[PDB]
């Protein structure tokens, strides 16, 4: 019965759960990786070895916490768990294909794995650009494994996108349209069409690296005729799309959180909320390279990128002032996630803004391949996403786990991880300005300061994931069990208590039409 | 939301305990690899 | 041929308790246990290579 | 003293939120003063004035004297 | 270069460099205003007992956050594209150089007369003369005239590679295969530093860039001296 | 059919919380220490 | 948009229905104190009588509580209102939140 | 492809009105302003009396014959160069 | 009836207050570690060539 | 009284501002005396005293709204515990000082930064704003 339930699973919960598992297993990885930067930089010289060695950490780093820890978390575990209960459904459409996207991700997580315990590893960036990734300058296995590591991550994807689509099309009450389905619901959909549309365009990129590495291929060999610049093209096709859809399922949980604890039976602006995600989706496919103002092209494309990026400001934009709007006249209720989720409005907002700041092609120049990218993108995604994920993970546990968190060190928590995160990368936008690169293991001497006060930053979030980790075990180490909870009328994945049972909506809902 | 008691309440005494084995679990292992890092880069 | 679907049907709607993967009877567990043994032992090999492989070799 | 006079009763939150929606702006155009008197003019100025009566030799044979140069002893 | 504590951008060195400045002080300010307007807003929503929790109408505000932001967005293209374009304009050089990435240092070539190219390397820290920079001095600096426009071209004989100097607002992506061109106009002498800014493997963070911009009269010495 | 309610819809059990303390530490702390352990193993490697 | 006057009249003329049920009286007061108001005495006048008829003391007492509460910050209103009602609360008997101490932790 | 955005349940009047207003008219109004900021003349260039250009085998059927119908003295010249 | 913030959060707060400035002085001042501060003001500039 | 885990199907009682009169009673069960209190609150309710009237009051609602708005101290060990956790990472920061780190590099020498010091200086490093702005090359000091 063990091995039925948790490896043969068919039910969207018990594979919802495996995903958080999993998703919380890879962000102690990611962390462990994340302080092993910090400690390299956190004084003047060399701590572990040359650029090869920190570079397979940072590497190792990226795709571990965008692959292994965020997109599984959100779309894997709160979108299995939530979205066939936010619209009465019985499970997924391809309950058994679901399955199967989860038990892809520890192979490819193990590839990963052994992609660094071989040779020197992949000392690439996330981002894997030849020829620095090609058979000559990183010869043997690491870059295949990791080659091979990202096409199981993305069929892992795909097929829980199609999965996700499906799903929410086609198993909504017979009365409910798609303008009565949750933000959250949305989210996940077009997250889901992003990951359908990107997804084969990198496997297209990362499978041409690995002919040109082991089948004589020269897509991006110039000796061939083949461009190094097309492999960027090629990821970057994918990458943009990509941080939408690190960002979506957070926008859609933020929008439930701020509604839920503010409340109001729905959030500001329902169909605004919409428009936004479908526009940020589509601008999304647009501009993608802004991740290529100084490899060398024309001024009217780099003109043509800079705008297009800008836009996406405005329907950004809505969605901020959306959850403001939500706020206001709100009972509000001061619980942990709500704190998550204004830490979250605030600070993704500045790293949007300072995304902004990086869309003018001509400042970029200066910018581009320092620290202050890195700032940027830690704000939307340790203060972003991260954030979304940790106001849904307390919001929603007790439904998942039928027990309750003890508040007050869940407010505590909170108040840990803002100081640490926001004491690790806000001088990240100082060392860039004044012009640190990135992947670097050591700096001019100039850039001591704020090198050691972000890794001071560093250690106290990890204080944070250690208090995380004891405040779970509290709360089932205590067995608080849930009776009720408000506002089920318009949350109602929590109407079937908590937990819910395995099978739920077995007799659907009833919905008229009128 | 609301809740029966704990079933099984943890004690401050228990807390103190969970949060150190905790806290210990993460800071052994990597203090015993950094610590032996110069032991490391000769061998 | 001739149409034996309903035969089919009796067979695999028998209130027997087994699972789809196993409903047609004793070749069903066979290619299952050749299947699963196959991945995990390949699995296992698969681990061993990669010990092997993460060490100075040849 | 004696009877109490109506108070507003109606749209308390809206006349709450115009108020200090106006009031911020107040203090966002004021910010913009600021910043362009403290930050934009005085980096203007800083360049203008380092500029307009420099000496680009003067400078390099400084530099020069002081041995800072490879290829000028 | 920079120097401890810096805050911000190192000193513009060239005219383009100072349009940047003037430019990211505007942006800057923009960011900072939304910035703490979205803050004062929050704090705004969450300091009132008064409530109002029935539907909401949502049109006339979403005119307002949609026409604002982008009219702000427009203040920030028009400066921007006006700068992306005057980088791009044809400046007519009296001078080209090259330069070479590799793994892991730069070389550079003056083939205008002269044939001349040299290999340019980190100095160790063990072995930098008192006072000197650690990670930054290179033991053969890329003389250049000040005060002239220069044509700069990139391109790698290995990897990726990227040439910057910050303090001239320049950032040129080396790539085998290719020949990247950006121009150079120092408005001072003096010793301008640079490093590799694409990841190029062991060495990339000890791969720096020195330019040496010395008067016109003293560069031609240099180069005459080559023979 | 399966158990449900609350510590029965997970694969690890909860009937013992110091049981539990010790498979969350062992689980969480495996995956932190990871890293550290492939660091060791390239740096001694070669 | 109806006027200010349309919009009271509607909910006296609610709380005034001789039949109202319980059911009818929470959903009057829940769904109007939703509202960005404080509602008018003739309104709480209305909803205080309603519970009268429903021999429902404590809904009486609530609804003085609710009517202080959507005030927020503006100390003025709800001695103006306990103004307006007190020859209904005289009437009916019913003491207010303060006088039952129900204003104090 | 399914080109970024979403919906479907029903394709029905609500959506294309979505549609309309949500994605055809803004990209409409940013095309215009693009445009509407790209105009300002061009620099008429130097009249040459190409051979291919200025096509008369016949006089046109209005005008002095020698005008084109939408004839626009700033940048159309005439076969002998631009007029006055 | 008083819960725990009432009974021991004002020591809480004071307790932890205090043991975090202290500790955070200490190692920022005490253990050698390197802050690399301006110059300005602060060095007196020594010949080099 | 008592709420059990197979009623979340039910109506609930909650005590929340925006919602004064929830969907239930506070008590569901009476006594004897508590059934008399509200056959007596079908006759003249000034014929209540205030003690029957409060506790007619408190069969309907668990709080009042004075009780279920107040303020509480949960802030102090919030913040308290919070600075208490922060300044605990200053021990693994000290700690890892002491067993991790090893010397940093020679040019942050005392005698090296004032050599390093005077060769910006010497090449006017950032001489508009950032660095040799601030030093007076007439009077041969930083700027006062
Ligand atoms: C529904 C309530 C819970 C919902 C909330 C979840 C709780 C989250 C905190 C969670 C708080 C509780 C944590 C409990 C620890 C689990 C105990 C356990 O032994 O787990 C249960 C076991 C049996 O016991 O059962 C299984 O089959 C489950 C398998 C799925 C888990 C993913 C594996 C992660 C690593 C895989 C990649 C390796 C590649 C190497 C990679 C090497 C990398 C370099
Ligand atoms: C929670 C705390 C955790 C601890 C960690 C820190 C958290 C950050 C809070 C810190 C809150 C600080 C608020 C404004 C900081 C600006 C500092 C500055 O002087 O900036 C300088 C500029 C470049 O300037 C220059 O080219 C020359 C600078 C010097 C001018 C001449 C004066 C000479 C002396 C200098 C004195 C210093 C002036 C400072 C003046 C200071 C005025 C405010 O750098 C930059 O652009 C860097 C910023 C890039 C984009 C971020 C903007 C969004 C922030 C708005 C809300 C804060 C969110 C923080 C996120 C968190 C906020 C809640
Ligand atoms: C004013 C709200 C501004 C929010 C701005 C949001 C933007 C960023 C996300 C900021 C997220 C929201 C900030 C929470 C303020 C909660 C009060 C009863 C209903 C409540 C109604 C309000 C009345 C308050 C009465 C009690 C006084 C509270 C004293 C708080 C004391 C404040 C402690 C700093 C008890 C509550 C404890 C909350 C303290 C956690 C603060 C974490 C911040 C890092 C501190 C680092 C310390 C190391
Ligand atoms: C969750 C992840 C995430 C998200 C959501 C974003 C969102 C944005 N990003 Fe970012 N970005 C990354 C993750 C993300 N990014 C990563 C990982 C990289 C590095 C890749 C690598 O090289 O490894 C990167 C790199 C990157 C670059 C390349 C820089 C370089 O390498 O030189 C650029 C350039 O344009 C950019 C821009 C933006 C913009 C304009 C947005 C916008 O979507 C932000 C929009 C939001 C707002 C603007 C805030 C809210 C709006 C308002 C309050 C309205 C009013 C505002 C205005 C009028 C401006 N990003
Ligand atoms: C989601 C993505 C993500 C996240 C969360 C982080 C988090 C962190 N990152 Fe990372 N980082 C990247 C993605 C991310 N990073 C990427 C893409 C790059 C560029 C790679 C390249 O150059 O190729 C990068 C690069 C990067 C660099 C630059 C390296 C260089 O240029 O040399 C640095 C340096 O300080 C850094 C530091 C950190 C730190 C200190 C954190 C910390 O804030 C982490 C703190 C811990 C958490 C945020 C908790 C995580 C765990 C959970 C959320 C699970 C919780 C459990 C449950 C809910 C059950 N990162
Ligand atoms: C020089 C003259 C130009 C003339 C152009 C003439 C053509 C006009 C044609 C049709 C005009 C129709 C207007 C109808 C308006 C009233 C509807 C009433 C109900 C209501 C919606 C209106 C549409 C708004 C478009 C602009 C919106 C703001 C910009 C958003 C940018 C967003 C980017 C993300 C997009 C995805
Ligand atoms: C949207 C704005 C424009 C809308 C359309 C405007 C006019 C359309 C009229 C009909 C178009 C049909 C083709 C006619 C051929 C030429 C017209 C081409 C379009 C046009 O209007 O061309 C103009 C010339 O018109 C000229 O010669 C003369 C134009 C008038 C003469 C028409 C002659 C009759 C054509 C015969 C039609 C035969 C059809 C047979 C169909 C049989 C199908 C079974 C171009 O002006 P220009 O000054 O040269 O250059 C601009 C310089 N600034
Ligand atoms: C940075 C550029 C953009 C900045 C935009 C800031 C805009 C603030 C706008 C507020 C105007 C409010 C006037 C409403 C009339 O009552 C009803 O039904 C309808 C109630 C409507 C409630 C609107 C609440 C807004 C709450 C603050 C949102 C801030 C944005
Ligand atoms: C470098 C080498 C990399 C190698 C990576 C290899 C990784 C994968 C190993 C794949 C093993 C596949 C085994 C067969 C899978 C069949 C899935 C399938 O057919 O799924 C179906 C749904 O998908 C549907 O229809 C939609 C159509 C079916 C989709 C089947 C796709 C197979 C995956 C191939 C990879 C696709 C990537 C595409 C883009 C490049 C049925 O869904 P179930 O939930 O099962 O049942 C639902 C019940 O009601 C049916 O009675
Ligand atoms: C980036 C994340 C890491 C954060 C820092 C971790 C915080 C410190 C945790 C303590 O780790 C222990 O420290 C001891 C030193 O205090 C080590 O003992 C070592 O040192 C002792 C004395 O020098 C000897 O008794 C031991 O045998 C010898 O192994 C021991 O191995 C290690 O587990
Ligand atoms: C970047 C991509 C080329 C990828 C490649 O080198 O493989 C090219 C192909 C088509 C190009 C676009 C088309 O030429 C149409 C537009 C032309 C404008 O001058 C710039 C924007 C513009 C939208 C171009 C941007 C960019 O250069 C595009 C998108
Ligand atoms: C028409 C559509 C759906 C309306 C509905 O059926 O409920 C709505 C939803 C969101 C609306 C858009 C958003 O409110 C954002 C923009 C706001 C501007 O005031 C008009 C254009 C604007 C782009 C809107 C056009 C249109 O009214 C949209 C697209
Ligand atoms: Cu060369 Cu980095
Ligand atoms: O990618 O932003
Ligand atoms: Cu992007
Ligand atoms: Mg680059
Ligand atoms: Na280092």
């Amino acid at each position: 019965m063990f091995i039925n339930r948790w490896l043969f699973s068919t039910n969207h919960k018990d594979i919802g759960t495996l995903y958080l598992l999993f998703g919380a297993w890879a962000g102690m990885v990611g962390t462990a990786l994340s302080l092993l930067i910090r400690a390299e930089l956190g004084q003047p010289g060399t701590l572990l070895g040359d650029d090869q060695i920190y570079n397979v950490v940072v590497t190792a780093h990226a795709f571990v916490m965008i692959f292994f820890m965020v997109m599984p978390i959100m779309i894997g575990g709160f979108g299995n768990w939530l979205v066939p209960l936010m619209i009465g459904a019985p499970d997924m459409a391809f309950p058994r294909m679901n399955n199967m996207s989860f038990w892809l991700l520890p192979p490819s997580f193990l590839l990963l794995l052994a992609s660094s315990m071989v040779e020197a590893g992949a000392g690439t960036g996330w981002t894997v650009y030849p020829p620095l990734a090609g058979n000559l300058a990183h010869a043997g296995a690491s870059v295949d494994l990791t080659i091979f590591s990202l096409h199981l991550a993305g069929v892992s994807s795909i097929l829980g996108a199609i999965n996700f689509i499906t799903t929410i099309i086609n198993m909504k009450p017979p009365a409910m349209s798609q303008y009565q389905t949750p933000l959250f619901v949305w989210s996940v959909m077009i997250t889901a069409v992003l990951l359908l549309l990107s997804l084969p365009v990198l496997a297209a990129g990362i499978t041409m690296l690995l002919t040109d590495r082991n089948l004589n291929t020269t897509f991006f060999d110039p000796a061939g005729g083949g461009d190094p610049i097309l492999y960027q093209h090629l990821f970057w096709f994918f990458g943009h799309p990509e941080v939408y859809i690190l960002i979506l399922p957070g926008f859609g949980m933020i929008s439930h959180i701020v509604t839920y604890y503010s409340g109001k039976k729905e959030p500001f602006g329902y169909m605004g909320m919409v428009w936004a995600m479908m526009s940020i989706g589509f601008l999304g496919f647009i501009v993608w390279a802004h991740h290529m103002f100084t490899v060398g092209m024309d001024v009217d494309t780099r003109a043509y990128f800079t705008s297009a990026t800008m836009i996406i400001a405005i329907p950004t934009g809505v969605k901020v002032f959306s959850w403001l709007a939500t706020l206001h006249g709100g009972n509000i209720k001061w619980s942990p996630a709500m704190m998550w989720a204004l830490g979250f409005i605030f600070l993704f907002t500045v790293g949007g803004l300072t995304g902004i700041v990086l869309a003018n092609s001509s400042l970029d120049i200066v910018l581009h391949d320092t620290y202050y990218v890195v700032a940027h993108f830690h704000y939307v995604l340790s203060m972003g996403a991260v954030f979304a994920i940790m106001g849904g993970f307390v919001h929603w546990f007790p439904l998942f786990s039928g027990y309750t968190l003890n508040d007050t060190w869940a407010k505590i928590h909170f108040a840990i991880m803002f100081v640490g995160v926001n004491m690790t990368f806000f001088p990240q936008h100082f060392l860039g300005l004044s012009g640190m690169p990135r992947r670097y293991s050591d700096y001019p001497d100039a850039y001591t300061m704020w090198n050691t006060i972000s890794s001071m930053g560093s250690f106290i979030s990890l204080t944070a994931v250690m208090l995380m980790v004891f405040i779970i075990w509290e709360a089932f180490a205590s067995k608080r069990e849930v009776l009720t909870v408000d506002l089920t009328t318009t949350n109602l994945e929590w109407l079937n208590g908590c937990p819910p049972p395995y099978h739920t909506f077995e007799e659907p809902t009833y919905v008229n039409l009128k | 939301i609301t809740a029966k008691p704990a079933k099984t309440p943890t004690s401050p005494k228990e807390q103190a305990i969970g949060l150190s084995v905790t806290f210990l679990s993460f800071l052994l292992p990597a203090g015993w690899v950094l610590y032996h890092l110069d032991n490391y880069k000769k061998s | 041929f001739e149409n034996r679907v309903a035969e089919k049907q009796k067979l695999f709607q028998e209130d027997n308790g087994l699972p789809v993967h196993l409903k047609g009877g004793a070749t069903d567990n066979i290619l299952y246990r050749v299947t699963m043994t196959l991945c995990l032992g390949g699995t296992l090999y698969s681990l061993y290579c990669l010990g092997w492989a993460s060490f100075p070799h040849k | 003293s004696t009877a109490l006079a109506k108070p507003q009763m109606r749209g308390l939150l809206a006349r709450r939120l115009r108020f200090h929606i106006v009031g911020a702006f107040m203090v966002s155009l004021g910010f913009a003063t600021f910043y362009k008197f403290a930050v934009a003019e005085k980096r203007k100025k800083a360049y203008a004035d380092f500029y307009r009566n420099y000496d680009s030799m003067k400078d390099f044979e400084e530099m020069r004297k002081a041995g800072i140069f490879q290829s000028a002893k | 270069m920079a120097y401890p504590m810096q805050l911000g951008f190192q000193d513009a060195t060239s005219p383009i460099m100072e349009e940047l400045l003037h430019f990211h002080d505007h942006t800057l300010m923009i960011v900072f205003l939304i910035s703490s307007l979205v803050l004062y807003i929050i704090s705004l929503m969450l300091t009132t007992k008064l409530t109002h929790t029935s539907t909401m109408d949502a049109q006339e505000v979403e005119t307002i956050w949609t026409i604002l932001p982008a009219i702000i967005l427009i203040l920030i293209a028009l400066p921007s594209l006006r700068i992306l374009y005057m980088m791009d304009e044809i400046n007519n050089p009296s001078l080209t150089v090259k330069t070479m990435g590799h793994q892991w240092y730069w070389s550079y070539e003056y083939t205008d007369y002269e044939d001349l190219s040299f290999d340019s390397y980190m100095i160790p820290t063990s072995e930098l003369k008192p006072g000197e920079l650690r990670l930054l001095e290179v033991d053969n600096r890329v003389v250049l005239p000040m005060e002239m426009t220069i044509r700069m071209l990139v391109s790698s004989e290995d990897v990726l590679h990227s040439w910057a100097v910050p303090s001239l607002g320049l950032k040129t992506d080396a790539i085998p295969g290719r020949l990247n061109q950006t121009t150079l106009m120092s408005s001072r002498p003096g010793l301008y530093y640079g490093q590799c800014s694409e990841i190029c493997g062991s060495n990339h963070s000890f791969m720096p860039i020195v330019l040496e911009l010395v008067p016109l009269k003293y560069f031609e010495k240099w180069s005459a001296s080559m023979l | 059919h399966y158990e449900e309610g609350p510590g029965k819809n997970i694969p690890f059990s909860v009937e013992n919380k110091w049981r539990l303390l010790a498979m969350m530490t062992l689980f969480f702390g495996s995956g932190f220490a990871a890293p550290f352990f492939i660091v060791r193993h390239q740096l001694l490697k070669k | 948009h109806e006027t200010d006057e349309e919009f009271d009249a509607r909910w006296v003329t609610y709380f005034n229905k001789p039949d109202i049920d319980a059911w009818e009286l929470r959903k009057g007061m829940n769904t109007l104190v939703g509202y960005d108001l404080v509602p008018e005495p003739k309104i709480i006048d209305a909803a205080l009588r309603a519970c009268r008829r429903l021999n429902d003391f404590a809904s009486a007492v609530r609804i003085l509580e609710v009517v202080k509460d959507k005030a927020g910050p503006h100390k003025e209103i709800y001695p103006y209102v306990i103004q307006e009602l007190r020859p209904t609360l005289n009437e009916l008997g019913i003491s207010t939140p303060e006088e039952l101490g129900l204003d104090k932790v | 492809a399914s080109a970024a955005k979403g919906d479907h349940g029903g394709t029905g009047a609500r959506t294309w009105r979505f549609l309309t207003f949500g994605l055809a008219l803004p990209s409409v109004a940013l095309c215009t302003l693009n445009s509407w900021l790209h105009s300002g003349h061009r620099e008429r260039p130097a009249f040459i009396p190409y051979h291919h250009l200025r096509i008369r085998t016949k006089p046109f059927s209005w005008g002095d014959g020698n005008h084109t119908f939408f004839h626009n003295p700033r940048v159309n010249p005439l076969p002998t160069g631009y007029e006055k | 009836a008083p819960d725990f913030h009432d009974k021991y959060g004002n020591a809480v707060l004071a307790s932890g207050a205090t043991f975090c400035v202290a500790v955070w002085v200490y190692m920022a001042t005490q253990i050698g570690i390197e802050w690399n501060p301006s110059p300005v003001g602060r060095v007196t500039p020594k010949e080099w060539r | 009284s008592v709420v059990k885990s197979e009623d979340y199907a039910l109506p609930s009682y909650v005590d929340r501002r925006d919602y004064p009169l929830p969907d239930v009673a506070h008590v569901k069960n009476l006594s004897a005396s508590q059934k008399a209190l509200k056959e007596k609150e079908k006759a003249s309710w000034s014929s209540l005293s205030i003690d029957e009237k409060v506790e007619l009051y408190r069969l309907k609602f668990k709080e009042s709204f004075a009780e279920m708005n107040r303020s509480t101290n949960e802030w102090k060990t919030v913040v308290g515990a919070a600075m208490f956790f922060i300044g605990f990472t200053a021990l693994l920061l000290i700690w890892e000082k002491h067993y991790v780190y090893g010397p940093i590099p020679h040019t942050f020498e005392e005698e090296w930064v004032a050599k390093q010091t005077k060769r910006m200086l010497d090449m006017k490093v950032a001489p508009i704003q950032g660095f040799s702005a601030k030093w007076d090359y007439d009077k041969n000091e930083w700027k006062k």
